RNA sequence: GUAGG
């Protein structure tokens, strides 16, 4: 059974792999000494993937608050 | 509306449809939100977006319609015209239609003799095809080109010889000069090695160019039409070497040219010739090719439509780009496909105008082909256009196909206004035609009627004010509503609606709350529980609809279920308990004050109120005049010296008080009853009442029975408590003894004396014995006054196995994956299971639940299939024209010295019709065309008749459908079937209803796979699809000597028929378990080994009657296993439907194809025609086919398309040009016309109603 | 699948070097001069014209050599620019279009390789295509570059600040006004399909949850019909002449109403007579008698 | 998607 942490780790890993692809492309099309950590990365993949998991994903479901037992189960 | 003809659409027709031409991918402006010009949604091609408003605004009012403004050209009309008008896209490079290719060969058709791979690698621009060759011209100049090539080879050889001479001279010169120089020891050898290496390389290129010359020459000698040249370099070489005699091309253009130059007549002649003299699969290929070629030949449409030239576009409102709040938008996916095709066509045009390379233009044409194909059906090749990436893109075909398709979601099952729904609660104070509707539901259903009534009563001044008042909801509105709803039927309906009792009419009635109230008696007909349910309440409006709901669908005229002709509206949960407690033998309590004689019933109830008498006590009762005595009391009578007619006057009986009350409930004309009613006897008397009385009386007595049963069930005092369920005392002793025995066997297994498999086998046996014994002991223990025994014996609710496992040990429980454990549960639910016992019980519980869900899916599917094959048959003739019949056994299992009626005579010969008259003692006993009930069948068997000739539908000969006389009498009405009734649909519904109830499976496979035959619902479907059985047993071909050859590789059975006929040899698996003796006599029909017979060979060898009787018997024995019983007519309809078709063989004189399916009627007509013409008749054989194949094969294309499989049937109908006449049911339901079945029939529609002259005189 | 076949169609073709490409360009200009001479209306020798034609054909062959060579570069650029809404293979074709354009406008006069000159035109063609055929509701090019500039600078704001900037702040970095900011933000959305799952795996479609507005409500229609009938009845109750003149003034038989003097042609009355009878008609209809039946209609 | 039938 994949618990919550493993699923979130898998999704953020996919996002960071997309980030690696993008930054590798940029490096292949970037000049030396115009390179900084804050400039090369792009935060769009990671946030995009984590939000795309937390919404429109089967394992992400609506809480049922009929009573505390519904919450637990 | 008389037909819906369909054919291949040519380019000219597509041009005719078009009201313009699309030239851009534009849809709307980003800032003005109005449609652009000449693109999609263009006003000048489809129509104005707003009613009568032209785009420029020259005309904006309604008065000046039917005029075009010269500014933008828009024609001012209603916006709805957009929903109809259509445009068309032009294509610069022709493409092919995806549907007609890239599929089965029943639609592609092998029109061009090419494998699908050839086309797949021509029409995607990957090779070349030779469209046409001047073959005659090539032969005319053969000597000239041969001489030219000879001269070319001659000069090639001369040049090569010059090259050899030069090479030799160079080698000699360099060797001589280097050996003379002597720069090193062996320079000459090294340079000579280099020179000969150069010679080798030159020879290599020499042989390569020679090869190229020879191969291009032999390819030139291998010119013909329809030849693929995969190597583009090779085709280019051919083109440079030679032109003007052959023309080649790629893509759909080559196919278009080929079809243009095709000669289907010559191909048809050649195919007839090869069919006349041909063998092997080539004959099947030529048969299919003949089929498709004939279609083009017969129909005017030309084959050029295979390759389209202009792409029709949808009218825009069918693909709406609606506007949404929030600045967002929404569009159907067809817009994207249209944009892609338009863009690619535009880019191809641009690249064609400018000089461009062959590579790029070929790639673009391939892209255009890819785009147009997606528009017809995305995802039929390669990977589906995903568009956004999360899902495929809905194409045009995708909307006409499947569960969500247009056919099965918007032409058969539609939504409707004037309807409602809510939870239900039981209402016992109602009658058999009354239901309670909440106030709000009734008000919202009848709003127009309430408003009209309000204005008529002057409570409301006008329609608008009336609407305001009803929306406000003032008390006057509710009073008017209570007035208006009455004498107006409403159709209650439940969701599954398995059979035609699912929708029933009721007379409404207002009631507070928000839950419908329903009559308990009819609840069991719907299968309506009250755990939590919901019921739709439809409302008929027209005069015809309410009339139909009054006469036909009334809840009081549906007592009898049509499956078997037995009552269904007399449920038993709580009321049969009361009745049984009423008419129960003594000992039901302490019989206080028994044996007295009472003046009449009235004094009996007064004594009962006094408390001295008990409802269960045998006492003597008088009855005043008018009380018919018991049926068996007719012979006995009182003692007198004068004639006495106790059939209609005073008489005293010995009975119980409760029996007197129960008899008082029933009608006075009904004779007395003095036995227990339970559940079966109550059903019997209800059947008698429904048979022998008008309907209103039957309903009244059912209601009296309901009230009395509920009251006396309340009085009964049945309960459940701790002491009500007591385990037998003897259980512990017997079970511990069996435990001791089991322990002994375990001990003797611990020493290895007995194998584990054997130990498990004997434990099964001993514990089966133990559970059976404890069941018997429990049954003996419990009295008949115990509350549970009362409610199980009476037939109210419950079965004795549930009691066994409530009070006795549950016992053997199947393990996972169809296994059995060796250690059964030793406790009852009262005592309380243990942990692992609970676990191994769950093992079976979950599997049971999963099975039920799967069963519903399978039974529902089966019911759907059944209706579609059987829909066409309708009773369309009062009485038959013929006399042939079907023989049935009246009485079987006739013990020695007596005649015994068969156990299942009710589902076999009851309700049939006797075609011919019967005479056993020289006098008629059963007159012809008189139904068969208890009295007639009893008299016939008493006379000693063993078989009879019952009329039935199989032998019925009617020009139109099947006559009513042969079909017998219906079951839901108890009377002969009226003309035009839908017997097919009711037959299918009756077959399909208990499919959910089957719910049986092999308890254990037994460790062997394939031995046990398929059981339950699968078997039935395996029966109804002509599917060969899983475990198949070969059948004897004919009489002769049979023997076994047990070859080591595999067993083998060999039978030589007697009379010197040809020996016949069948195979058989190594595991046989055969029964017929070796080298022994055989008979025609006997089976060689155990298994299941294959219907096909039985039809082939025995006859249609044999397969018919075998099929009906097999299905009926499958059904009755659990206990469900259906009449044989229902099955016989379907079994007749299967065999309607026939396989034509030796289609010589008939002139059509051989060995293809043929309707029986057209076979007979063709045979009569050909014998009239003087030619002999083509032969034929019966052919049994499944229900599915039969439904697809139906003449009418539209009904076939509405069935599950759509693309193939539509394609075949299109190519064949088959105009569908609208005779049938599923054809007319989609069009919204009247089904020709019953009230919709012609003769029932064209009468006139006139009051009599005397009536007009009366005034 | 099809892109694999196109890469195969590229197959193996001879790559171009400096000497080969400059020689090819020399042949190209030779053929261009040849066809120029051919196009001249002046009479030319037949053999000379055929010589010019064959050198022109050889120049065309050289053209296709350049294009078939640089298909690989243009598909590399297409990969660089794909995944933003348009299809990859269509982007490849548009790059090929830009390539034929550039080579039509190249000469060896530039002292560099092809890869520095052509790539500009390939970039131009891909950018134009991505700006012209990407969005269903097509935006014009100027607004398109507005959208992309806003998007990239907003992403830079998020990267730097790490928070959603105030609308005025974005307006300042863009230098536009906040109104233009909301405008451009709304102009850059995308359509959402009606055939979406609606969040349900089966039996549902976002296209079957939104009610239309063109459909005529039967309730309103029949109320209007009753209004028309009641008004016509009360209109008949008055004098037939008063009836007719009010009907023609307010256009109760045709959609468009008629002006006062417009009524004084068919009926042959004055522009002020018609006004007077209209006024007294309004006075009478204003009477509470012939108003109640029309009160609830409004 | 998940509940109830
Ligand atoms: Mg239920
Ligand atoms: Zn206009
Ligand atoms: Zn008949």
């Amino acid at each position: 059974i994949r618990n919550v942490g493993e699923l979130i780790q898998n999704q953020v890993r996919t996002g960071l792999a997309r980030m690696e692809r993008v930054v590798r492309e940029r490096m292949t099309t970037q000049d030396v000494e115009a390179i900084t950590p804050q400039t090369l990365i792009n935060i769009r993949p990671v946030v995009a993937s984590i939000k795309e998991f937390f919404g429109t994903s089967q394992l992400s479901q609506f809480m049922d608050q009929n009573n505390p037992l519904s919450g637990l189960t | 509306f008389d037909e819906l003809r369909i054919g291949l659409a040519t380019a000219d027709d597509i041009r005719q449809w078009s009201h313009g031409e699309v030239k851009k991918p534009e849809t709307i402006n980003y800032r003005t939100l109005k449609p652009e010009k000449d693109g999609l949604f263009c006003e000048k091609i489809f129509g104005p977006t707003r009613d009568w408003e032209c785009y420029c605004g020259k005309y904006k009012r309604v008065r000046f319609k039917g005029i075009i403004c010269e500014r933008c050209g828009v024609e001012v009309t209603r916006a709805k015209v957009r929903r109809e008008r259509m445009g068309h896209i032009e294509l610069a490079a022709p493409v092919t239609h995806i549907w007609y290719f890239k599929g089965v060969p029943s639609r592609l058709g092998y029109l061009l003799d090419l494998a699908p791979k050839d086309l797949e690698k021509v029409i995607y621009f990957a090779a070349y095809m030779i469209t046409f060759v001047d073959e005659e011209r090539r032969t005319r100049d053969l000597p000239s080109l041969e001489a030219h090539v000879s001269v070319e080879r001659q000069q090639i050889e001369q040049r090569r010889d010059s090259d050899l001479e030069a090479r030799a001279k160079k080698l000699e010169t360099d060797l001589a000069e280097l050996e003379a120089e002597g720069a090193k020891a062996d320079v000459r050898r090294k340079v000579r090695e280099g020179a000969e290496r150069e010679m080798k390389q030159l020879r290599d290129r020499a042989q390569r160019e020679i090869d190229r010359l020879d191969e291009v020459w032999n390819r030139f000698k291998n010119l013909k039409v329809q030849d693929l040249e995969g190597d583009e370099l090779l085709y280019r070489e051919l083109r440079d070497r030679f032109g003007t005699y052959f023309d080649g091309s790629m893509g759909a253009a080559a196919l278009q040219k080929r079809l243009e130059s095709f000669d289907l007549d010559e191909e048809a002649e050649r195919l007839r010739e090869i069919i006349r003299t041909g063998k092997g699969q080539k004959k099947t290929r030529a048969l299919k090719r003949l089929k498709v070629v004939s279609a083009f030949l017969q129909t005017s449409n030309s084959p050029k439509g295979m390759v389209l030239d202009c792409v029709p576009v949808i009218p825009p409102d069918l693909r709406p780009m609606v506007q949404l709040d929030g600045g967002r938008f929404a569009t159907s996916d067809l817009n994207d496909l249209y944009r892609r095709v338009i863009n690619r066509n535009n880019r191809l045009k641009r690249l064609l105008d400018l000089g461009a390379p062959e590579i790029i233009v070929n790639n673009e044409k391939r892209m255009l082909q890819e785009a147009v194909d997606a528009l017809f059906d995305n995802g039929r090749r390669g990977r589906p256009v995903t568009g956004p990436g999360n899902r495929p893109l809905k194409s045009l075909s995708d909307m006409l196909k499947g569960k969500q398709g247009r056919f099965r979601q918007n032409l058969l099952g539609k939504r409707v206004d004037y309807s409602a729904r809510s939870v239900i609660v039981v209402g016992p104070q109602l009658k058999l035609h009354q239901c309670g509707l909440p106030k709000a539901m009734a008000l919202e259903l009848f709003k127009p009627f309430v408003m009209k009534r309000l204005v008529d009563l002057n409570h409301a001044q006008n329609i608008k004010s009336a609407k305001r008042m009803v929306e406000r909801g003032r008390t006057v509105v509710y009073d008017v509503l209570e007035e208006v709803i009455a004498e107006h039927p409403v159709l209650l309906n439940r969701a599954p609606t398995l059979h035609r009792l699912g929708i029933q009419a009721f007379e409404p009635q207002l009631v507070e709350g928000k839950a419908i109230q329903i009559h308990p008696l009819v609840c069991t007909a719907f299968n309506a529980d009250f755990d939590g349910d919901q019921m739709a309440v439809h409302l008929p409006l027209s005069a015809e609809a309410q009339a139909e709901a009054r006469i036909l669908m009334l809840s009081s005229n549906n007592i009898l279920k049509p499956a078997d002709g037995r009552p269904v509206t007399m449920p038993t949960q709580d009321m049969v308990l009361g009745l049984f407690f009423l008419t129960t033998d003594s000992e039901g309590r302490s019989p206080k004050g028994e044996g007295r004689a009472f003046g009449s019933s009235a004094e009996a109830i007064m004594a009962f109120d006094a408390g001295d008498l008990t409802l269960q006590a045998k006492i003597d009762i008088r009855f005043p005049v008018g009380t018919i005595p018991p049926r068996g009391f007719e012979p006995p009578a009182r003692e007198e010296g004068e004639p006495e007619w106790q059939q209609g006057d005073t008489f005293t009986l010995k009975t119980t008080l409760g029996r007197a009350l129960f008899n008082e409930l029933l009608p006075e004309d009904y004779p007395f009853v003095d036995y227990e009613v339970g559940k079966k006897q109550l059903s019997e008397i209800v059947n008698d009442l429904a048979e022998r009385y008008p309907k209103v009386i039957v309903a009244a007595t059912l209601d009296n029975l309901k009230a009395a049963g509920f009251f006396w069930a309340t009085r009964s005092g049945v309960t459940v408590a701790i002491s009500d369920i007591v385990v037998p005392d003897a259980k512990k002793e017997i079970v511990k003894g069996y435990e001791g025995q089991d322990e002994k066997v375990q001990k003797q297994y611990e020493r290895g004396l007995i194998t584990k498999e054997e130990r498990t086998q004997e434990l099964i046996a001993i514990w089966t014995k133990a559970t059976n014994e404890v069941a018997e002991a429990m049954n003996d223990n419990f009295p008949k006054t115990n509350p549970v025994s009362m409610m199980v014996n009476s037939g109210a609710r419950g079965n004795m196995m549930q009691m066994r496992q409530i009070a006795g040990m549950r016992g053997l429980v199947s393990n996972a994956k169809n296994e059995t454990i060796p250690r059964p549960i030793k406790a009852s639910f009262r005592e309380g299971l243990s942990v692992l016992e609970y676990f191994i019980s769950t093992h079976g519980a979950r599997k049971g639940l999963a099975d039920t869900a799967l069963r519903t899916a399978d039974s529902g599917y089966l019911t759907r299939r059944l209706v579609d094959v059987s829909q066409d048959v309708i009773i369309r003739e009062e009485d038959c024209g013929t006399e042939r019949g079907l023989k049935l056994p009246i009485a079987t299992r006739d013990a020695d010295g007596t005649l015994r009626k068969a156990e299942d005579v009710e589902t076999s010969v009851y309700a049939r019709m006797l075609a011919e008259d019967v005479v056993i003692d020289g006098k008629v006993i059963a007159p012809a065309n008189v139904d068969l009930g208890d009295v007639l069948i009893d008299a016939l068997v008493a006379h000693g008749v063993e078989e009879v000739k019952t009329r039935s539908i199989l032998t019925c000969e009617s020009q139109v459908g099947t006559c009513a006389m042969c079909y017998g009498r219906s079951l839901a009405t108890g009377k002969l079937v009226d003309i035009g009734e839908a017997v097919g649909i009711i037959a299918a519904q009756s077959i399909g209803e208990p499919g959910t109830q089957l719910t049986m499976r092999t308890f254990h496979t037994g460790g062997v796979a394939g031995d046990d035959i398929t059981q339950g619902l699968p078997r039935v479907v395996e029966l109804f699809e002509a599917r060969t059985p899983k475990g198949v047993a070969p059948i004897s071909e004919a009489s002769g000597r049979v023997r076994i050859e047990e070859t080591e590789k595999t067993k083998k059975i060999v039978v030589t028929p007697d009379d010197g006929s040809d020996e016949t040899a069948f195979p058989i698996s190594k595991r046989a378990r055969l029964l017929v003796g070796e080298g022994d006599h055989v008979e025609v029909g006997q089976k060689l080994t155990v298994g299941a017979t294959n219907p096909h060979d039985v039809l082939r060898i025995l006859g249609q009657r044999a397969v018919q009787v075998h099929l009906v018997g097999e299905v009926q024995k499958v059904y009755n296993s659990q206990g469900v019983s259906i009449h044989d007519k229902h099955i016989e309809i379907i079994i007749r439907q299967m065999l309607r078709r026939v396989t034509i063989i030796e289609s010589g004189d008939a002139e059509l194809l051989p060995g293809e399916l043929v309707e029986r009627t057209k076979f007979e007509t063709e045979n009569r025609r050909v014998v009239q013409e003087g030619g002999h008749p083509a032969s034929g054989r019966p052919q049994l086919m499944g229900i599915t194949k039969a439904s697809l094969a139906t003449e009418s294309w539209l009904s076939a398309a509405s069935f599950q499989e759509t693309t193939r049937v539509l394609t075949d109908a299109a190519i064949n040009a088959k105009s569908d006449s609208l005779i049938g049911l599923k054809e007319n339901v989609i069009i919204g016309k009247l089904i020709p079945a019953g009230t919709g029939l012609s003769r029932y529609r064209n009468i006139r109603v006139e009051p009599t002259e005397e009536a007009k005189a009366a005034m | 699948d099809p892109v694999k076949d196109y890469l195969k169609q590229i197959g193996k073709v001879p790559l171009l070097n400096a000497e080969q490409e400059v020689e090819l360009a020399k042949r190209i200009e030779a053929g261009l001069f040849a066809e120029d001479k051919l196009a001249n209306s002046d009479k030319l020798a037949p053999k000379l014209k055929r010589e010019l034609e064959i050198i022109a054909e050889d120049g065309r062959r050289a053209k296709n050599h350049l294009l078939e060579a640089n298909l690989r570069l243009v598909v590399s650029l297409a990969k660089r620019y794909t995944g933003r809404g348009m299809l990859f293979l269509d982007l490849i074709q548009e790059g090929n279009l830009g390539l034929i354009r550039a080579v039509e406008k190249f000469d060896y006069t530039k002292g560099y390789k092809f890869s520095t000159y052509a790539t500009w035109w390939i970039r131009q063609a891909i950018t134009r295509a991505m700006a012209d055929q990407a969005r269903t509701i097509r935006i014009p090019v100027h607004m398109v570059e507005v959208i992309n500039k806003l998007a990239r600078v907003q992403r830079q704001m998020l990267q730097d600040l790490g928070r959603e900037p105030t609308p005025e702040e974005l307006a300042k970095e863009l230098d536009m006004t906040p109104e233009k900011v909301i405008e451009v933000q709304k102009y850059g959305r995308e359509p959402i399909s009606l055939h979406t799952p609606l969040g349900e795996d089966g039996d549902s479609e976002f296209g079957d949850l939104i009610e239309d507005s063109e459909a005529v409500v039967p309730a309103d229609a029949v109320s209007f019909t009753l209004l028309q009938e009641q008004l016509h009845s009360v209109l008949d109750t008055l004098s037939e002449r008063e009836a007719g003149v009010v009907s023609m003034r307010f256009g109760l038989t045709d959609g468009q109403p008629k002006t006062l003097d417009e009524i004084g042609k068919v009926y042959g009355v004055t522009r002020e007579r018609i006004r007077q009878i209209e006024s007294k008609t309004m006075s009478k209809l204003r009477h509470p008698s012939r108003s109640q039946v029309l009160r609830d209609y409004l």
